[PDB]
């Protein structure tokens, strides 16, 4: 569990963004701290950013989220964070959905070349597919589950 | 949640530990190594009991430093299982951590075993090209060595580190995708504190490197030459400066490889440092403001003085050439030359000027 | 005289402030090239050097204009330019003409420190018309030609 | 058309073929020749049969390397001819491709023919200026220029290069009018990977360096000092790094040209190194965004520190000064150098923030 | 406010004065150890009156120096409390300020006492590693660090400098809270006139160091090589090079001590030196300016030449291949090949004019 | 007026023919002092006609340099009393234009004059420390001072320079002041032609030096070191490339002098040139764009590949934990690895794309 | 006393900001000053830097007044400015005053840990006047007398 | 004839220009790709450039026409750009012509000057319309067929 010091040195760095001193981050807060570190980012990019850890959905970073977030920043590396990152590689439209055409030619032609059968019986196992558009939720739910 | 993040605290502060550790038990070796290496060519033989009770002493240090670098590495893995969401151990072992910890084990082994071992080395004298051959004992060509386990304090350096362990430096670095690693702290600190870190490097290779020549070289030196420390330390000192060999020329290749490795060390390091002092000596922007303020107020006096001085020649020359009943050609003449002369002084005054103005944005 | 040769020269130096292909230098052939040569001139400035050169009028140096100014331009320092040069020094009005207590202050206080009688008798002299104010015109008559 | 583009790429998998001929045959004979080199100054003497099969050996691969020279260059010109819409290769031949084969025929032609011919060579040795004379054998004259052969490695590395031979670079390079020749390609390469470049170079020259110096020394040294391969590698090394001699001054031209050039190479390579090591000690620009940001806290709160020391010094001097009812001079006094303290540290504090705000555009 | 500006200038003044004085004597003391250093070895033995006169003096001056220094210091506790608004001198004194004072007191003490006091040295030879016992006068040890006292010239430059006494330059600086201490001085200096900085600094050293070289090898030395003082010229001049040692390695670790400090600096002011010489020859804007213009004339001309050839020998081509009934082919194939040359200049023309006007950005 | 600027130029062609004599009589008498110095230590004597011969004729042409020394500043005055609008010479006279005037004829009036004179001259032997006493020629001591005419060779660059005498490159210069002296053209070779001219400068002194060195070396060399012309030429080499002394250190102090001052160039002409030849290492700027192009295609495709591989393993994973009757944990463990391998390769190449598109702008 | 050459050094000084002869130091003189300082200071802040010197209050600060304020600049370091600063490092907003439960944390939580009755003490001793907000005159009354 | 890696290579070259999958490099994807080499190519000099690639007047570039100038653009240099870049030299204000009189001059006074026989006789030569006016069409027929 955690000790007085260590909640103290995440408060702090939690005050590092909560300049204002509401207990929440807004979007504003992380955009000027994004600017300063010169990753000049869009109000798209920042809403991202600011959801997929706000899960009480109330659109502001609280401490918790903050320290679930920092739960898997303070690691070296993060498998959730890189699987969604290879994932939008190949989601250049944006649409957050991948045709079956397009994973099956990504499959069979950029990596090791996967076997025809192997893409079919992935293509079929992706449960998100909803009949051709994979969505990012089927990559998280095979790795994660 | 509060638990997993309390757990990845206790598993870094339980490395640290060991590392600290590892590094006491390995200086420790390192320390009694040149106390025995010292002592044996006076004191002692390397027959007697002070000999077997130090070697001893660094055999027990290095069995308990290498089951710390073992113990080490197991949390290094628990930590990795912990990390990368991991169940099994065996997929930690990746054919280069494998390897790593080999490398480590062997550098951390080797050291003067207990007994009484002898060779022969033969060398060929500097500058008289005269064969020398001595029955050396084995115990220095496993004391040197132990000099390679310094890498002990670059680790104790990076678990130490307030960038490698600090919410707020990962929170942040995380925006960036920062990799916080040895290589991220060393660049760092040759950022904040260049001149210390070199400092310090210079200092302890310069000892250390006297102290190996004079190991190697003292087999074979005779005549108080390379085996003297003080005179190591001076032969040391100009081939990093890449002055020369005075007639200090090691006889044994020991010793070549020690000089080669210090002049390479040198060609780099006095670089740097030079590099260093250049930026240190020069003006900062406040300063370089005030500066170019200073120095063009001191050029506009300079001009008007200039310009004064010409409106005055000029004057000068006429009034000497008419307005006087006998003209006097010598001062008609010196004003001449006066008047040449703050032309002159007008133009370069005015270019200084230019190029003041040039530099000033 | 000057050869055919030595004609050519300068007529190629001419040509590269004459671009187009009449015989004159307009105002802006010259604000071009001082552009070029990293300068930022204005308008008033580039009419004033057009005016210290052009002869005839016509708002435009000619080519005999050209040669009669590169006579002063090809020695290694002239003694009419500075000569304006310093007067411009103490013209910071930009009228032209400097009052008398002004070449009085500037020829006792900085400088060689002329005497009392003897800034007398220049500012004297030098008022040739009795109005008070130095012009450019006295100072170069003063040195004749 | 799908013609001129499949004779093109014909044409240069004929060129690349003989280019990699040419240099296996080259290669081959410098092997041959190091080995006959090594081996008749032990082994076998100059008149034995060893010597004349490895010599005749040597002779034929020089006559097949010429023959793949000069077939190389005809497709050359072929290649020429096809590209230039020419139909006549005289139209090829300008006087500088004749005068360029002509040297390269030259430079691979050269090579120790069979036969037993000696001279007699007279050099004086280093530091006892003591004349030497040997009866050499005119083979080593022509064994040593056999090393000028390694331009077939540039030709090959050319011909192999991805940015001469692959389209899409072609057609992005013709945009910009870019000039794909020897010179481009080691542009880039000393651009990606300037370390690399480097250490190949410099790991090859000084063993081709040393072996030199060994073959031009072991004619007139009979005390093993330059002679010796290992400290005719040491020789090499220092006198790249610009230290010096030691007492390895060679007693022949051959050795000393050979540490001329060393010293020439060695003045150029060795800054280039550290300017490379001087780059890659440098933060990334990301890097350097976060360093400012933490440094910037870190500043933030030693600021907010010393004003905090100041305010409560403020309060204690007025305190025991006014306050108390007898004032305790040596009291007020600490204070009061603690007061001074803590200003000169705000000030100090408040200067080093400025210059990181400045360094921080 | 006129009193209290008065004061503080009336300060400045006796300060000022007190700093001149103490130069003064500081320099009369190191000039008399010279001249006592140089006649004691030849004209007067150290028993003479001469030697003790002249040692007498030198312990008057270093009495007098101490109390100027003494009083320096008082002056400066006065001016501080006038300054920081103080009544009581004991808030002057902290632990740095004590120590400084100590230091400043203890460097310009030491001086050669009266007296015939010797003591027995012995060094080994230098390339023949022979000891040598000589018996020395004590007073070496003390006239050598003498020359310490040279910091007193940096005061007097500080506090002669207008930068720090100047209002106008205070008045400037206080908007840029630029710190007036002896940095700041030293670094305008260097950045204003680096070379005659370098310069002076460097030949006072060179003197410096070749004499103290020469006073401390004159005991070891019967064959006139370092004791000689044209040859410790030539010595420090050398490793301040980092040429060499020739044959003049010093024999005493005095003479090792000081040439590794000329190395020392030599490695760092050479490369100062350089960086000044490149920036002297590097052309101004306006020449930049200039330069190019002409450059770009000269290109533009050069690409008129190259087309105009181009179209020439097309022209010539044509003709000689269509228009004549009797077809030479030797005279198509030379306008050909001149074809050939014209585009190439052509391009090259035009890739200089491309990079030119890219410089010109 | 026509009458004018061809009265001007009329002078400049008078004033640079008389450059131009004055260099070829200055070359001639040098070049006859080589020959005589060469010639008379071995085919003649000093008493001999032959050296009488030669030497007279040295003399004659040293009046008639002189001469026209004299009158080409008679024409420099002339030419500035045309410029500055003078009517009397004496206007010209500045005590800078007669110590110039003197300088130059002190140095041109120096030579070796007929007779047969001889000094004594005492040396101390390199490495030896053993004394050397000849009678010297005193021709030697007015010999060597002859390369100092040199500057004729500034003079005429100068003179024959197109951007000094050029009426376009004038009028340009005239709209930003520009300075038309020796200083500019020198620059402008420097930033123009930087590597030929410093190798120009760098085999002229070679060759000079090496030849002084001879020169001053085979009075007290009578073992064929430092008078010998290849040694001397390596001698120059390594002290300008500041790797040292080998045997091969100067008797005299002649050489002594010739080696520093071979080294003091050597410091600056290796860093300059050190900095040509990495200007020259680096890419254009439309290289610089098409290899950035280059790389970020290649980099897209690696990232392309490495999410491939990613979602690959992410799917082998599953499909051999579940969907398969029986587990065998190994393929599953490899499977893991891989994954967490391809996880590291997708971070570094974004790592890498990112870094190219921070230096692309 | 003053002499007349420090007299005019300090006039000298003076005329480096005083452009025109008015006898007057403005703030657009200040300003251009600053400006060629390499500083971009605002409205506000040059008003507040012409404040703190003007004994008359013209708006604009005169001769006396800039020796009054060289007396100060002319030494290594002054105490009131510094002083000043501390208290502007505590005082986030433009308002002169800091609240007590701001003092009282800023003196028990960062810097040199002060006694909670040493900070209440301190809080009594410097609000003279009733209100609990503590003044810059309450800060320099403190140690200035 | 090419084989299946060759025509992979110049489809992905050709890809490297067309990003839009329209099976034809567009007139502003060069411009895209210039840009990123580090150019500012007009929208007069685009045209030219997509121009004289394409045989089907349909102002894109299609693949063949794409493998047609590949053929032209892997050589070292190439004759006919060439001689259209030395036509352009002397082709001021993109007249596309060249008068007779200024062509006599430019191969008379500028460059290896020819004799005055085979001045005009080059005109004469020259442009078989008649006109008097050199195109770009006889230069290219001149060395061409
Ligand atoms: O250094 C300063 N010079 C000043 C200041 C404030 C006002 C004026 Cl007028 C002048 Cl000249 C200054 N700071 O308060
Ligand atoms: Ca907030
Ligand atoms: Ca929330
Ligand atoms: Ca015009
Ligand atoms: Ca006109
Ligand atoms: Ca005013
Ligand atoms: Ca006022
Ligand atoms: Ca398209
Ligand atoms: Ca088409
Ligand atoms: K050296
Ligand atoms: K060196």
């Amino acid at each position: 569990q955690l000790t007085e010091e260590q909640i103290a040195e995440f408060k702090e760095a939690f005050s590092l963004f909560d300049k204002d001193g509401d207990g929440t981050i807004t979007t504003k807060e992380l955009g000027t701290v994004m600017r300063s570190l010169g990753q000049n980012p869009t109000e798209a990019e920042l809403q991202d950013m600011i959801n997929e850890v706000d899960a009480d959905g109330n659109g502001t970073i609280d401490f918790p989220e903050f320290l679930t977030m920092m739960a898997r920043k303070m690691k070296d590396t993060d498998s959730e964070e890189e699987i969604r990152e290879a994932f939008r590689v190949f989601d250049k439209d944006g649409n957050g959905y991948i045709s079956a055409a397009e994973l099956r030619h990504v499959m069979t032609n950029l990596g090791e070349k996967l076997t025809d059968e192997e893409v079919d019986e992935m293509i079929r196992e992706a449960d998100i597919d909803g009949d051709g558009q994979v969505n990012y939720e089927e990559f998280v739910q095979m790795m994660t589950a | 949640i509060g638990y997993k993040l309390g757990h990845r605290r206790a598993l870094f502060e339980k490395r640290k530990r060991l590392s600290d550790y590892a590094l006491i038990f390995g200086m420790f070796g390192i320390v009694v190594m040149v106390i025995e290496t010292e002592l044996s060519w006076g004191a002692y033989d390397k027959a007697s009991l002070y000999s077997l009770a130090l070697k001893c002493l660094i055999s027990l240090s290095t069995i308990i430093l290498l089951g710390l670098i073992i113990v080490y590495h197991a949390r290094e893995i628990q930590l990795f299982m912990v990390d990368n969401g991991a169940d099994d151990w065996r997929i930690a072992m990746t054919y280069e951590r494998i390897f790593f910890i080999c490398l480590e084990i062997l550098v951390c082994a080797i050291h003067p075993i207990p007994g009484n071992y002898t060779f022969t080395w033969t060398a060929r004298l500097a500058f008289s090209y005269a064969p020398s051959t001595t029955t050396a004992d084995v115990d220095i060509i496993l004391s040197i060595p132990m000099f390679l386990r310094l890498y002990l304090i670059a680790r104790v350096m990076l678990l130490h580190s307030k960038l490698f362990t600090d919410a707020s430096s990962r929170s942040i670095g995380a925006l960036n995708k920062i990799n916080f690693n040895t290589r991220f702290v060393m660049k760092t600190l040759m950022t904040i504190c260049p001149g210390t870190v070199l400092l310090v490097f210079s200092i302890s290779l310069w000892i250390i490197a006297a102290w190996t020549v004079r190991a190697c070289e003292r087999y074979h030196d005779q005549q108080d030459v390379t085996s003297n420390f003080l005179g190591a330390m001076w032969l040391i000192s100009i081939t990093f400066l890449s002055i020369g060999y005075g007639d200090m020329v090691p006889n044994t290749y020991c010793g070549k490889g020690v000089c080669l490795l210090t002049g390479i060390m040198g060609a780099g390091c006095t670089a740097l440092v030079v590099a260093v002092v250049a930026r240190k000596l020069e003006l900062t922007k406040a300063e370089k403001h005030v500066h170019n303020f200073m120095m063009d107020t001191q050029l506009t006096k300079r001009v008007k003085n200039a310009a004064a001085n010409v409106l005055r020649e000029t004057w000068l020359i006429y009034k000497n050439t008419k307005l006087v009943k006998k003209i006097d050609h010598a001062k008609v003449r010196k004003h001449q030359r006066k008047f040449l002369q703050a032309i002159h002084q007008l133009r370069s005054v005015k270019m200084e000027q230019r190029k003041l103005n040039d530099q000033a944005n």
